[PDB]
Order: structure tokens, then C-alpha cells, then sequence
């Protein structure tokens, strides 16, 4: 039951991410780099935000699954 | 418009970078199409009013219930409508062989087609049995070159897998 | 950020994105003025006549708050 | 030694076998189960040639198109409605 | 994301080796027929339409039990959904046989597909019973073998991708199996 | 691992379609390039100890205030260190040769070498002058073919316009 | 699974709210409905073999082509299918007269429908000329109640308007 | 006589039947194609594999009988009233005996060693004889159906 | 899945052993086996449309009660079902004549039979009746080889042996 | 496990089809080259002892930090387990190598080794440049271009062995990756 989560995840991104390429080109949205370099600092801000997200608190967590379950 | 240069430029684009050797390595292989890509395109230009006659005919002889009273073809003026709306796809046609990529297609054919074809209670059927029919007769030594042929073959089926 | 550079990279990073946002075309902005409000209201003001009113006239108002307690 | 036989050319002359009517079956009319019934149709005669070994041997010919066989219409009882109402002219 | 290309680029740097003349043959010899890879690759993409409705209808007029009610193709939805499950197969199919690797599968598309087809409670048969339908039909097209539809190629063999477009389908089998 | 395969999957992978026509005409630039890319490549290869030997005491005649104490190129380890820097970057430019986009370059040389050479007290200065070096005395008909320099080139560059 | 409760406690829920007394006002509604179309339902439970065997030949009635070769009819096992898809309809009208709401339809028989009759080359037309021949011979004091037969044909074109 | 010739000859024929069946085939399709439009009777599925099973019958036949030396096995088990049950399913004649001489074209062509596809490797000598029997083996074939 | 290769590797296995002379010498014994075991397998193949044919009615001729009311053939799909079960077994004998161990059988066919056949009240003497039928009227030189038939008949008597 | 011929039966029992004359020759061209098989066999069965410690000693003098105070292979304790561990892959890898089918590795001995190094801190890295060298080795061996040992054979070509047995490589380096 846990990497069919992950699975989950990665799919409903991967068919979100399809509108942000119309029918072939990358649009105006994704954009990841403006400068040249500035994409791997994106990139390095994105992997540690994702690594402060998993140390909150437990009541945080809590509070987190259900609201995301109320809200889906 | 979706394209060989499309492609690569949204790429360097998206990246943040320039044009790196994949981006010049891709368009060699546009200079090296052109040469077949081009001869269909006029080959169509020049020869189109007899291609669709044929096209829209055979639709009907397959389907002759859409003379019917109540159908989508019972008088005159949706039949030519319906020439119509064959020619402007061999157009797009066209233009795709002109461009390089399937972009005139999915751009001003495609998209939202079947939203019109559901709601204006035409079959889809119908419209690919016209480019079905232009696909199979298409006879490669004499109408076009050899290579010719599959780039003007491989854009005909691009509607027919889209269309159903 | 974590870095000593990384914070005002972020900066930079940021007030691009909000200058590339106002290139969209006009579809793409009236849908999207449209499915802001939509989004508000149904995930924010249920019953409360006002702010759904604040909604359909400021769209920007109900997009910008985020219905998730994501701690932001 | 029917297959020997049969394949020999010079006793094919100077022995000339007799001919045997065959058993009694009735006609029906229908070609298909006249001149190609169930106990003979489809069979037919694989020649397999190696050293010093000739072997013909009839067997029941099947071919098939993209996942069905060709004599799929006879399947076996143990592997096997509303009517359509005419169309008016 | 890998092609042929890269492979020995991943397969030499743990060596810390230059790549040499030695190994460059089998790239060049990769070169040598990238006009039959493209020319194959085109006659899976220009019909893979009929190739998945009929590796779908194939397998459910095989098991007629999958449109019982309560079978995992019964309703108009979870049919839907079967056959979008497997145009992403074969779409991931074709992309590995562009690439002429297969590690663009195997990250996106069959990297946790094991279980979520558990968690769904999707049997495990028909899905490969499908692919192995879709393999049957992608070997009969890159060989002109197929049974209604002949598309016009300039002569010679093209047995070696047949051969690797049916190794790039058995993982897919042995990843749900 | 940007290269000419890899962007054009990613870009129908993006837009959840199928191969088509422009994406099988991007690799035929790959073919024809392959006969001009590879052979500097494979000549790179088989002459790179006296290319880099070359480079890394060019690096040194300009900046002779390297070996003083106190900076980065004091004693003879730190020289050492700095010929396998340099072969280092001579072999990501015979992958990028290989490959055919600049994929070993920015995801193994590039990316990041802002901030090892900034803490590490490294001056960039003296990297470019190495590769500078040997852009300026490839000599076009002797050395490679006459396309394989441009090809060879090309790569040199990308990285002296990335590290300055 | 949209019904007249399902929709209250939904709303309640984002709301995060107790059952006010307008939610339990919708309720008394239902109850005053029950009445009426529960009748409906068994009255087709305990006729449905005749209506749907008039439905089905209806269809092919109107399209007398759908029994060509190459067609959807063609052959038994087909049409067998078809009185079998049409019957699943009905099985889901007579659900949502259960039920209330359109909960059965739009989960089981309307979602997904255009995606699988456009890939496997059903048309649309067929369908609901056999619903709307079901919705016009439906005769209101003999086969149903007054009141009955309204909430019947209501959920009959609900799904016509779904299906074009 | 001799079997050394004639042998080889069966074995140059039964060895790739299953390419001269589904290449003769093609090309009877290839000439008209309106036996797989919608309509024609090799449009269906199990239609053209019965076709595919009759031209590797009418092979087989006309393989033993190039191996017997004669026609009479030919005549009584295969032609023994084809052509009417051809008619009463309904089977255009002429596309059948286009496929046949298709076939005759490449039997003679494999008999010879003068094959431009493949190549077999043989003696020396001349199998001419054989080919004219093997044409006028395919001619009764031809001949029987109408 | 009982076999040659099968049994020595688990045994090298569970000894902790790389693969000996003795666990090659085996692998020699299937390789001489293989020109005799595999004849009978295609002629199976080739024929398992008669040879089951003659072996369920068989075993209704020998008991004429089974299609009595209350009993296992009663009806027309039991009779359907009991070809199939006879089926299911000589697919079965096919496939460890293919293999060359009993492993298909005693995996698929033979584990948990017992509690099946008591369970949904089925004779298994009806079932060695037909396998008896099938494995008495084989002869010898015509349908197989003289040693084919010999590899044949020791794999049918195992079935009645283990249901006996 | 799974060898050759039990393959093709569980590749046909999802057909429900009999084991027919078409794809019977696949496994008659592999009964007419098992003595080949069986020579390829017992060529690596007869030098696996200095197969291994070639292999384990190269992956030290080619990364010198395993032997550093602290590395993965530092004691005795962990060179032992080191050459142990070595060993059983070489063993798993000549099972599937005279089975003709990779079933036995896959759930034997690569099920789980990939998390099981990584509970453990062992190095990825040096895992596959150790059994690449394994890999090198055993070509050099089904093959007769072996430097200082040279083994009689009956003449002829082995290379699809070795392709085989490269194959069987391959996945034991991609099952820790
Ligand atoms: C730029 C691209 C482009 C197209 C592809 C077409 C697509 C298209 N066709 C029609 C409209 C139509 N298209 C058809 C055509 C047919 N009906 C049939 O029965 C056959 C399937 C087929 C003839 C062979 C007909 C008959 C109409 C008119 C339908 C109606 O208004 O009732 C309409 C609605 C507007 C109109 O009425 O003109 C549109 C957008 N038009 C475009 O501008
Ligand atoms: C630009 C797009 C374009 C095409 C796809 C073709 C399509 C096409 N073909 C034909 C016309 C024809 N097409 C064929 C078909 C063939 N001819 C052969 O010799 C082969 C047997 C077979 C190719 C496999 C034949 C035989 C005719 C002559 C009239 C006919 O029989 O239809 C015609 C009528 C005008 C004419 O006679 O040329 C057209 C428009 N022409 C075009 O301008
Ligand atoms: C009981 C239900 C049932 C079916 C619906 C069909 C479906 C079907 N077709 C094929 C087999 C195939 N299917 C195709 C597909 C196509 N051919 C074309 O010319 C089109 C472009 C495209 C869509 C029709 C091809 C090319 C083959 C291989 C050659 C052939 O058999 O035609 C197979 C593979 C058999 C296997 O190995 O398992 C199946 C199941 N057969 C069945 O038994
Ligand atoms: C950008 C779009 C693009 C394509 C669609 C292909 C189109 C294409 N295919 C081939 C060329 C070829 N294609 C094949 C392939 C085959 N032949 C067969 O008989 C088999 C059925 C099939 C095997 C898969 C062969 C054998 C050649 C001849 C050249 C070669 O062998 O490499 C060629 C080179 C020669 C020619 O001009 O025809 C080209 C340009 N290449 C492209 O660049
Ligand atoms: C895979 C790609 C790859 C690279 C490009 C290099 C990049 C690189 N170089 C060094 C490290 C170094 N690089 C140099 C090189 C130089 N110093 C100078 O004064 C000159 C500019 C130049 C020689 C001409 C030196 C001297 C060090 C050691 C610095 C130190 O540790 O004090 C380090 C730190 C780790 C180490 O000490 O080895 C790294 C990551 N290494 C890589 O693995
Ligand atoms: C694979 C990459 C690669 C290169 C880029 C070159 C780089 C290179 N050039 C030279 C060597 C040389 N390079 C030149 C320069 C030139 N020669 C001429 O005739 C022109 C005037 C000018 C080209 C514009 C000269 C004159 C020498 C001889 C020694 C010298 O003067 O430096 C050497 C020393 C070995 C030798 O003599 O060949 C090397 C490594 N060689 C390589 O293997
Ligand atoms: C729970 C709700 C539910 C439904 C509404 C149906 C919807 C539905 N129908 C069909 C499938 C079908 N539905 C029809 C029906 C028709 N074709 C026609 O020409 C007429 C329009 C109509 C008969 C009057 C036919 C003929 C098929 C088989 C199509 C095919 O497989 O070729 C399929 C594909 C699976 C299958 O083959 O059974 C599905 C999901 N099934 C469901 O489970
Ligand atoms: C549960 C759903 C359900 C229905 C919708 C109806 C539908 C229906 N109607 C009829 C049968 C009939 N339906 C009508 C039609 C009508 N009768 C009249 O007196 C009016 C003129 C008109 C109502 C406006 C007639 C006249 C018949 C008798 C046979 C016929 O003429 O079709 C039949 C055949 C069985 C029978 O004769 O009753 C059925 C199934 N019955 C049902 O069980
Ligand atoms: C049991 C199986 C069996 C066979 C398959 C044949 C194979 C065969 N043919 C010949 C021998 C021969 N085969 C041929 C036949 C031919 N040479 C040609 O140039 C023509 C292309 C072709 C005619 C179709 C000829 C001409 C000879 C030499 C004369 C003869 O021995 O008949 C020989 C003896 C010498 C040799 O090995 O060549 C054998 C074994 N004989 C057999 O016993
Ligand atoms: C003992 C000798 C022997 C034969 C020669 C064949 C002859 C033969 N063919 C068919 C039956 C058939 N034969 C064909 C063949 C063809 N139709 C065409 O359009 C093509 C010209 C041709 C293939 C190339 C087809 C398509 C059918 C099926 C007809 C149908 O749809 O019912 C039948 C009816 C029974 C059956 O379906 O098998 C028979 C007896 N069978 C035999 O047992
Ligand atoms: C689309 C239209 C279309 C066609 C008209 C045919 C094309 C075709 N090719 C051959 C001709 C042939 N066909 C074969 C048969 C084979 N060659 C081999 O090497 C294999 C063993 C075997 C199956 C491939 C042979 C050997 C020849 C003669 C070629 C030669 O002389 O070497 C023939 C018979 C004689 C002739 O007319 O030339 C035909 C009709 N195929 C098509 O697709
Ligand atoms: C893979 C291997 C495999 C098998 C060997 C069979 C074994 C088997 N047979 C039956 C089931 C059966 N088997 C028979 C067969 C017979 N009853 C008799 O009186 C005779 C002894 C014999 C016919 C000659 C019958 C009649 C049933 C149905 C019993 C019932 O459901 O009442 C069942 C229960 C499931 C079902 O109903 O299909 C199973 C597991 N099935 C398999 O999947
Ligand atoms: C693959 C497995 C396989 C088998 C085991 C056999 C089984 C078998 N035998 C016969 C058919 C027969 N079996 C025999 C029995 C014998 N024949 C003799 O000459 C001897 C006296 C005795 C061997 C000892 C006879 C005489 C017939 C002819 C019809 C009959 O009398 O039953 C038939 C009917 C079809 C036919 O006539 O060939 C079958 C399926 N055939 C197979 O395909
Ligand atoms: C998890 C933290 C994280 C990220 C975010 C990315 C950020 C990122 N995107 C890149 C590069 C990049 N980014 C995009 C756009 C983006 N890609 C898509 O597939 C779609 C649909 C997109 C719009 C959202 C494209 C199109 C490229 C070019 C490479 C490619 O073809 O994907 C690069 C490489 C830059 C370069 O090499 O020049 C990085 C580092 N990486 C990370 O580690």
C-alpha cells in the first residue's frame, strides 16, 4: 500500500503537467530557468523544501491529511 | 505550431539556455526533409479539386443513409458543406506538409472537433471514410516520388487516429 | 532558503515568474479571471452571501487565499 | 509400402491396380458436403525430405489472420437471442 | 531518460574511460540503420489506434468474464479506462524504441505499476494477455506481415528491432507479473 | 543528458502524444552529423595525454602567481590535482561528442562549479585559459577534418561561455 | 452517487456545519416523491423484457445499414450485445428511480460513454433512437401513474441529452 | 529414374510454401483490392484465412503430385468438383486463378535456382523438364476451377 | 515445475554447490530425450481435437447414469463442461511432454483435486475412464514412433495413477 | 524456478493453447547447441575461485578508500563477507546461465538485495564495478580469448552464450542500482 501512494501521486502530476504542454511546445507557464543556472537553484530550493515539509509535527500532519481529504 | 524549430526553441526556452549542438543537429534533418516534404505539398496544391471530389463521393456511396430525410446530408447545401469541410482538411494537409510538423492539424482541425462533430450530430465515420479512401488509392511511383508518398501518407492517418 | 546565496535567489527567481505572468494571452486570462472566482466559492464561502460577492468582483482575492492549511 | 508404391513410376505401368468403388453415401444436394465432407476437408499431405528419409503424412490444414483460425467455424460442441427486425426499403 | 548514446556514456564513466574506437562500432553501426529504426517506429505510430482497440476487444472475447457485472472491465468507465491504460503502454513502447534503450519504461511508466494494479484489484492475466496481443501486433508491422494492411518499405531485414521491440515488451509483463 | 533523442521524447512525453513526423526528422540530423561528430571524438581520444599536457602549464605561463604560498596551486599535489582537472573536463567535451548535445557537460562539469570554485578558492580565470588554449590551436585540416573542428569547437566554448 | 441526501450531507461537509433545518426540508421532498416513483421503478422491473425488445429492433429499424458488413451489426453476437446495451440502460433508469437522483446514470452508464462508442465505432444515434422510442409510446394513465410517468420520462432524456 | 532431380525439386518447393502462400495471396489483393473493401469476401477475418488455407492446399496437392510423377491423386482428391462449390459459396474465379498462376510463377522460378530474392545451393544441371511439368501441373489446377 | 534442469539446480542449491560433472551429465540424458518426447507433444497438438472427442463420450458410454437427474451430467453444460475438464488434462499431458518432468501436472492438475472432485460431488472413476480410452487404443507405429508412444503412455498412466 | 522449456509452457497457458510445431523450433535450436551450453558452463564452473578474487581484488585496486579505516571492506570480518558475497552471485548467475532462463535470479537473489546494501551502508558503486568485472571475465571465458589459461573445445562460435551470459549481468547490477 505505500508505493501505489507514490504511484498515485506520480500520475495525477503527470497528467496535470500535459496542460502546461499544449500539443507539443512548452508554453509560458513552466519557464524553470530564466537565466542560465537559475534552474539548478530552483531545483535546490525545491529539494529541501521538500525535506522541511516531512520534519513538521505530528499535529500538523494530522491536521494536514484531513484537511487535504476534505478538500479533494 | 508545433514544429522541428517549435520544439527546440521551447526546450532552450523552458531550460533557460541557448541553443546548444542539438538544437543545430535538429535542423539538418528539417534541410534534409524538405526536399520530399515539399514535392507533396505542391503535388497537393495543384492537383486538389479532383482529390477531394473523389474523396466526398466515396463518402457517400459508403454511407448512403446521410441522404436521408432528418440526416446530416438530405439537401443540396449540406452536401456542399460537407465538400467543404473535406477540402479544408486537405488544406490543413497542406499546410502541415509545408510546416514540418502536425501543428496547422491539431491546431485548427483537431482541436475541439469532437465537442462540434457530438453537438452538430455529425459522424466521425463519415469524415474518415474520405481520408481513408484518399490514403488507400494514393499510388506512390506515379502521384508523388517514393518518399514523397509516406510523408504525404503519414500526415493522412495523424487524422484518422485523431478523428477516431 | 539554506544557503547564504540562496535567499535572494529566490527573490530574483520570484519577481520574474510575476512579469512572465502578465505575458498570457486574453483567453487565458479571462478563463482563468472566471475559474478563480468559481474556485472560491465553492471551497471558501459556502453559505456567506459577502464574500462570494467579494469574489465575482475581486477574482484575485479568492485565488490568492489558499484553502489548505499548507502553513504558508 | 503404399507410399513406396505409389511413388514408383515403372510398377505404376506394368502393374495397373483396380479400382474400388466407394462405400455408399448419400447425396444431399449442397456441394460443399458433397464433394468436401467432415471425414475428408482440409486434409492434406506434408512432404518432409531428409537424408535418406522421405515422409508425406496428411494432415488437417489450418492458417489464420490476426488471432482466430481459419476452421474456427467448426468448432467443438463443448467450446460454444433476439431477431433483428427487417429494414424498410 | 537514456538513449543508446548515453548508455555507453554511463556504461564508460565508471570506468573513467575515453570512449575509444573499439566500442564506437556498435554506435556507428546503430547509425547505419537509423533510417530502418525511423521507418519502423512510423508503422507502429500510424496505426497504433487499431492496435489497441483490437488488443483490448481481443482480450475480452478471449475472457468473457471481464464484462460480467462486477468484472474489472464492466462498466462504460472502467472500459475507458482500459483502454487508456494500455495506449500509455504502447506509447511508452514506441518511445523506448525510438530511444533504442529501455530505461525511459522503466522509471515512467512501469516503476510502480505492480501495485497499483493491486490496489486497484486489476487481474494481473489480461493485462499481460493484452500486451502480448499488442507484441504479436507491433512484430506483424515491423515486418510487413500484417494481415489486411501493407505499408511500402525499400527491401531488406528488419528482424533485429522486431526482435528488440519484443524484448522491450516482455518487461512490461514481467514488471505487473 | 540533453541531446537531440532526449529532447524530442520529453517534448511528446510533455504533450502526451505519439511520435511524429517532426520527431523522426530530428534524428536524421543525427545521422548525418554522426560522420563528422565521431571521428573528433575518437581523435580526442586517442591524442588527449599530450592535449592536456599541453593546457594545464598554458594555464600556469599565464598565471605564474599560482604556485606562490598561499594560493591554490602551492605544491605539487595541488598541480597534479589540477591536470586531472582539466582531463576532467577533456573527457566530458569527448562525451559531449559522443552523445551530441551538451548532456555530460552541464550535468556533470557544469552544474554546481559556481560554488565548489567560489569556496574552494579557486580562480575560474585560470580554467578558461586551459580550454582557450586549446580552442585557439586546433588547427582545422592537420588535426580533424575540416566539419569535425567546427563540431569539436563548438563544445570548447560552451564551456568558456559557462564558467566566465 | 448524486441523490437528494448525498447532495445535503455533501454540503454540510464543506461546510463543516451540523444539519441545519434546510437540510432536513430537502428530505421531507423525497419523502413526498417516494410516492410516486417507486412505481415507475417496478412497473419496469416487472416489464422490462418487452421494452427493451421493442427498443432494440426500433433502432434498427431507423438504420436498417447497421446490419451491412463492415458495420457495428453485423453479425448475431453483435446485436445480442446491443439488446445487452440496451438493457444496461434501462437497468440504470430503473436505479435512479430507486435511488432519486441521476447517481446511477452519470456514474455507471454517462461517464466514460463518448470516449467508448467513439474508439469502438458505435454511433450515438442508434442509442437514443431507441430511448426516445421508449420515452414516446410510454402511455400515461395505462402503463404508469399520472405522476409516475413524468419522473420516468425525465431520467429517459436525461440521458438523449447526455448521449447528443 | 533419377530422384536426385526430382527431390530437389520438391524440397526447393516445399521448404518456403509458407512465403510462396502468403506472397501470392498479396499480390491477388495487390492487383484488385476489392476483396478486402467492406463488401468483398476476403474482407472479413475468417475469410481470408480460409483463403490462406486453400492456396496452401492447392500447394500441397500439386507438391505430391510433382513428387508421384502424376496428376491422377490430384485430380481425384483436390479438382474433384471445385468450381461449383466455389460458385455456390460465392468466389470470384478469376482472382483464385490469378493467385495460381502467381504461384506457378514462383515454383518455376524456385525449380530453376533463378530466384531473385534467395538462393539455393545445387548441382549442376538443368531441371527444365521438371518446370514444364510442374507448369502444366499448376495449368490443371488453372484449368479445373473456371 | 518438476524437470530435469529442475531437480539438479535445487539440489546444487540446497548442497550450497556450484553445478558438478553429475549435474551436467543429466542435462545430456534430456538432450537425448528431446528427439522422442517432443514428436509426441505436436502430434498431440495437432490432433487433440478427435482424441477428446473419443475419450468424454467414452466415458458416458461407460456410465450411462451420470446423465440421470441429480447426477454430475444432468443437463446439456455439464456434459459441455465435462470436455472441457477432459481438455484442460491432455493440454496438461502436452505441456510435461514439452517440459519433460510431471511438473505441469502435479502443479495444475493434480494438488487440490481430490478435495475438488469429493466437494462438488464429482466420480473420478469417470475421469480414468477416459484417460484409460485414450491410453489403450493408442498404436504404436502409426499415430507416434515406437519410442514416442512409449514417452506418451508413461504420462497418461500417472494421471490415473494419482487419481486412483 | 523456471527454465527454458517451462517458459514457453507458462508464455502458451495464458493462450490456453497447445505447445505447437511453430514455436516448438526455438526449443529444438536449444537442445541442438546444449552441449555448448554445457561446454560454457563448466568453463566458468572451472575458474570461479580466481574469477572471484581477481574481481574483488580489482574493484580494491581501482578504489583504494574500501580499505580505508572506516570503509566498507576495512576488516577482515568485511573482505570475508565481501568474497562471499561475490561468490553467490557468480553461483546464481551460472544457475540461470545452464538453466537458459533468468527466473532464478530474479527471485532468489536479487529480491531484495537492492535495500538490503543499502540497510547495510554498502557501496553501490564498487557492487557493480565488481561484477562488471565478473561480467568481463566470463565472456573472456566462453570464449577462448582468456589470456594465461587457454581450455580445449570442439570448434565453432559461442557468441550468443556470451551475450547471454552478458545479459545475465546486465540485470544483477540493475537490480542494485
Ligand atoms: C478550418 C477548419 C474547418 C473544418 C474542418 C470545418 C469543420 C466544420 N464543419 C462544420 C459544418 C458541417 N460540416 C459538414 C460536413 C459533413 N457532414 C456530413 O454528413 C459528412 C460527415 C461531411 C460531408 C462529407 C456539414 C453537412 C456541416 C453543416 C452542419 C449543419 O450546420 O447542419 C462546422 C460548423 C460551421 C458551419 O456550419 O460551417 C465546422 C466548424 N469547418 C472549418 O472551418
Ligand atoms: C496530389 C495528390 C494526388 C493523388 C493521390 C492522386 C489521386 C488520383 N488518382 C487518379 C487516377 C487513378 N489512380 C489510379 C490508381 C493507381 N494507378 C496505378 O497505376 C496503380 C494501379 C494505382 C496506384 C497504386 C488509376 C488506375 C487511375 C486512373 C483512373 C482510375 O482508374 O481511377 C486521379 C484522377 C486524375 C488522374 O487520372 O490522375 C486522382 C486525383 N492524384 C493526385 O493528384
Ligand atoms: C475473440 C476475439 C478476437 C479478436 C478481436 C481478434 C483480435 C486479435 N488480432 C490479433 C492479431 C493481429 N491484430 C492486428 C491488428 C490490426 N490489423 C490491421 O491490419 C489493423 C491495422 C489492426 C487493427 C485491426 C495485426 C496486424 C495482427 C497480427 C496479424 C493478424 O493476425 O492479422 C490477435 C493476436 C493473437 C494472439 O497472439 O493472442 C488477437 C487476439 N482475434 C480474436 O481471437
Ligand atoms: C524522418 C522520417 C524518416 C522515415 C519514415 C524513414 C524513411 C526511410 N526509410 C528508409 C530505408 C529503409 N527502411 C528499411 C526498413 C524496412 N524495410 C523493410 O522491408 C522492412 C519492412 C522494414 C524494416 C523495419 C530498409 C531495409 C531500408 C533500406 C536502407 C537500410 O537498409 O538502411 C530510408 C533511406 C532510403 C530511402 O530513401 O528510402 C528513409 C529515408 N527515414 C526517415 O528519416
Ligand atoms: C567530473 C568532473 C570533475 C571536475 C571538473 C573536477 C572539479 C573539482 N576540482 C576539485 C579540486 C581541485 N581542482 C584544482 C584545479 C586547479 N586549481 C587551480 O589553481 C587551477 C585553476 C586548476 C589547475 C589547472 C585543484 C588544485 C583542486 C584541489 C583544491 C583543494 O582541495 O585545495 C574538486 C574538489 C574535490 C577534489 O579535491 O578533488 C572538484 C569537484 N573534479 C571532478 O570530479
Ligand atoms: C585531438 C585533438 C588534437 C589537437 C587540437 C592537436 C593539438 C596539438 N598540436 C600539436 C602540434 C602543433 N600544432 C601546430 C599548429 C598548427 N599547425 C600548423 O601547421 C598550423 C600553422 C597550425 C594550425 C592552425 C604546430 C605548428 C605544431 C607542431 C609543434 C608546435 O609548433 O607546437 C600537438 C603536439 C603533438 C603534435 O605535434 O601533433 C598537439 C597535441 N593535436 C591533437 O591530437
Ligand atoms: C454498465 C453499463 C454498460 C453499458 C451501457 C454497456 C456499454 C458498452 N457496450 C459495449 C459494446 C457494444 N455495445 C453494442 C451495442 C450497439 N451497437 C450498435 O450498433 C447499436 C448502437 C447498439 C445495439 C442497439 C455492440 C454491438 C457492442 C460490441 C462492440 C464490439 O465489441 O465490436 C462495451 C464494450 C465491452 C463489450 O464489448 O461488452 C461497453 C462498455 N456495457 C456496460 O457494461
Ligand atoms: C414499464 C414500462 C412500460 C411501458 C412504457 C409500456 C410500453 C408498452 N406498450 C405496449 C403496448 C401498447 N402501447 C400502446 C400505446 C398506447 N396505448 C394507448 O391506448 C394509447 C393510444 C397509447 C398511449 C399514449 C398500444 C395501443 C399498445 C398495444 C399494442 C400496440 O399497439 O403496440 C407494450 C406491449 C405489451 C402490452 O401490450 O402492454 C409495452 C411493453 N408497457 C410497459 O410495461
Ligand atoms: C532424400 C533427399 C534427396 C534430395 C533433396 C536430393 C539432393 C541431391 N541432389 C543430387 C544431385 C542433383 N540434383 C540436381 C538438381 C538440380 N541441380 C540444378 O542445377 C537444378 C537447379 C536442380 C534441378 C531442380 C542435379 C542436376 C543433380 C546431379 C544429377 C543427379 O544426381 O540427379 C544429389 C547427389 C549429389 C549431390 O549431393 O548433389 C543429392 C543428394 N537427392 C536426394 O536423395
Ligand atoms: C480438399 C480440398 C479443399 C479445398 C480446395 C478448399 C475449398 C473450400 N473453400 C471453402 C471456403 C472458402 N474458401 C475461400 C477462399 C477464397 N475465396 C476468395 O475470395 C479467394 C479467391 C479464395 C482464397 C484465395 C473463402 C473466403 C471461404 C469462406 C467462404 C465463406 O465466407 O463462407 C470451402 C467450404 C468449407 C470451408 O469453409 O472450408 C471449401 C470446401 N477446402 C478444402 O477442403
Ligand atoms: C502489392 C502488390 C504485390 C504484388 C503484385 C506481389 C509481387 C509479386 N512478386 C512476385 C515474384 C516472386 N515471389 C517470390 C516469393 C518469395 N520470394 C522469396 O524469396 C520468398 C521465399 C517468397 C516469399 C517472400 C519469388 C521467389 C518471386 C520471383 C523473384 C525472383 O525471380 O527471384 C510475383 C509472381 C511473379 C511476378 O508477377 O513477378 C508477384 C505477383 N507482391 C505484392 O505485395
Ligand atoms: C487447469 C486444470 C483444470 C481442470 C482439470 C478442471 C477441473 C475442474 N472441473 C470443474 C468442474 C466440472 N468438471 C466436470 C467434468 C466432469 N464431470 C463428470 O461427470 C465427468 C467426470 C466429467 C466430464 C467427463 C463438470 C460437469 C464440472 C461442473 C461441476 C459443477 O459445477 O456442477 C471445476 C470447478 C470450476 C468449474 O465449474 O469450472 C474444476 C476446477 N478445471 C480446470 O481449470
Ligand atoms: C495424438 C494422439 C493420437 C492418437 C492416440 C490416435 C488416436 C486415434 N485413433 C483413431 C483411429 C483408429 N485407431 C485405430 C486403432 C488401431 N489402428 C490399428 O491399425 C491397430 C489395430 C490399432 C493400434 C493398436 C483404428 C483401427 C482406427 C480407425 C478408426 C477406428 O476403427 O476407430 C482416431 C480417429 C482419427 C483417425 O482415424 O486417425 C484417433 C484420434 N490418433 C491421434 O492423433
Ligand atoms: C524537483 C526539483 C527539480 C525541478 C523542478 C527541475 C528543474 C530543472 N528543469 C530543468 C530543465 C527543463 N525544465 C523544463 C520544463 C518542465 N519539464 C517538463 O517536463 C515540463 C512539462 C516542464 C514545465 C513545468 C524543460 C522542458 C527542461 C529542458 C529539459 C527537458 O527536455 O525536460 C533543469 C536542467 C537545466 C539544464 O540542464 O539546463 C532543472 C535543474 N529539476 C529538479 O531537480
Amino acid at each position: 500500500l505505500e508505493k501505489a501512494d507514490e504511484f498515485f501521486a506520480r500520475s495525477v502530476t503527470m497528467q496535470y503537467k500535459a496542460f502546461a504542454c499544449p500539443n507539443g511546445v512548452y508554453d509560458i507557464q513552466c519557464t524553470e530557468g530564466t537565466v542560465k543556472g537559475a534552474a539548478y537553484e530552483k531545483r535546490a530550493m525545491a529539494v529541501s523544501a521538500a525535506f522541511r515539509a516531512k520534519q513538521a509535527s505530528p499535529a500538523a500532519k494530522a491536521r494536514a491529511l484531513f484537511e487535504n481529504r476534505r478538500h479533494a | 505550431m508545433k514544429s522541428v524549430i517549435t520544439t527546440v526553441v521551447s526546450a532552450a526556452d523552458a531550460a533557460g539556455r541557448f541553443p546548444s549542438n542539438s538544437d543545430l543537429e535538429s535542423i539538418q534533418g528539417n534541410i534534409q526533409r524538405s526536399a520530399a516534404r515539399l514535392e507533396a505539398a505542391e503535388k497537393l496544391a495543384g492537383n486538389h479539386e479532383a482529390v477531394v471530389k473523389e474523396a466526398g463521393d466515396a463518402c457517400f456511396a459508403k454511407y448512403a443513409y446521410l441522404k436521408n430525410p432528418g440526416e446530416a446530408g438530405e439537401n443540396q447545401e449540406k452536401i456542399n458543406k460537407c465538400y467543404r469541410d473535406v477540402d479544408h482538411y486537405m488544406r490543413l494537409v497542406n499546410y502541415c506538409l509545408v510546416v514540418g510538423g502536425t501543428g496547422p492539424l491539431d491546431e485548427w482541425g483537431i482541436a475541439g472537433a469532437r465537442e462540434v462533430y457530438r453537438t452538430l450530430n455529425l459522424p466521425t465515420s463519415a469524415y474518415v471514410a474520405s481520408i481513408a479512401y484518399t490514403r488507400d488509392r494514393l499510388c506512390v511511383p506515379r502521384d508523388m516520388s517514393a518518399q514523397a508518398g509516406v510523408e504525404f501518407s503519414a500526415y493522412l492517418d495523424y487524422l484518422i487516429n485523431a478523428l477516431s | 532558503g539554506n544557503a547564504k546565496g540562496q535567499a535572494e535567489q529566490a527573490r530574483v527567481a520570484a519577481l520574474a515568474t510575476a512579469f512572465r505572468s502578465a505575458q498570457k494571452s486574453a483567453s487565458k486570462t479571462t478563463a482563468e479571471r472566471y475559474s478563480s472566482a468559481a474556485y472560491g466559492r465553492d471551497h471558501f464561502a459556502h453559505g456567506c452571501s459577502y464574500e462570494e460577492s467579494v469574489f465575482n468582483t475581486y477574482p484575485a482575492t479568492a485565488a490568492a487565499m489558499r484553502s489548505k492549511s499548507y502553513n504558508y | 509400402m503404399s507410399l513406396y508404391a505409389s511413388l514408383n513410376p515403372v510398377k505404376r505401368m506394368t502393374y495397373k491396380a483396380k479400382e474400388q468403388a466407394p462405400a455408399y453415401v448419400k447425396k444431399t444436394g449442397n456441394p460443399v458436403e458433397d464433394f468436401y465432407p467432415s471425414s475428408w476437408r482440409n486434409m492434406a499431405p506434408v512432404i518432409s525430405l531428409s537424408a535418406n528419409r522421405v515422409a508425406v503424412a496428411f494432415e488437417k490444414i489450418d492458417a489464420a489472420s490476426n488471432g482466430v483460425k481459419a476452421n474456427s467455424n467448426n468448432k467443438p460442441f463443448w467450446k460454444s437471442n433476439y431477431v433483428a427486425p427487417e429494414a424498410p426499403a | 531518460m537514456l538513449d543508446a548514446f548515453s548508455r555507453v556514456v554511463v556504461n564508460s564513466d565508471a570506468k573513467a574511460a575515453y570512449v575509444g574506437g573499439s566500442d564506437l562500432q556498435a554506435l556507428k553501426s546503430f547509425i547505419a540503420d537509423g533510417n530502418k529504426r525511423l521507418d519502423a517506429v512510423n508503422s507502429i505510430v500510424s496505426n497504433a489506434s487499431c492496435m489497441v482497440s483490437d488488443a483490448v476487444s481481443g482480450m475480452i472475447c478471449e475472457n468473457p468474464g471481464l464484462i460480467s457485472p462486477g468484472g474489472n472491465c464492466y462498466t462504460n468507465r472502467r472500459m475507458a479506462a482500459c483502454l487508456r491504460d494500455g495506449e500509455i503502454i504502447l506509447r511508452y513502447v514506441s518511445y523506448a524504441l525510438l530511444a533504442g534503450d529501455a530505461s525511459v519504461l522503466e522509471d515512467r511508466c512501469l516503476n510502480g505499476l505492480k501495485e497499483t494494479y493491486i490496489a486497484l484489484g486489476v487481474p494481473t492475466n489480461s493485462s499481460i494477455r493484452a500486451v502480448s496481443i499488442m507484441k504479436a501486433q507491433a512484430v506483424a508491422f515491423i515486418t510487413n506481415t500484417a494481415t489486411e494492411r501493407k505499408m511500402s518499405f525499400a527491401a531488406g531485414d528488419c528482424t533485429s528491432l522486431a526482435s528488440e521491440v519484443a524484448s522491450y515488451f516482455d518487461r512490461v509483463g514481467a514488471a505487473i507479473s
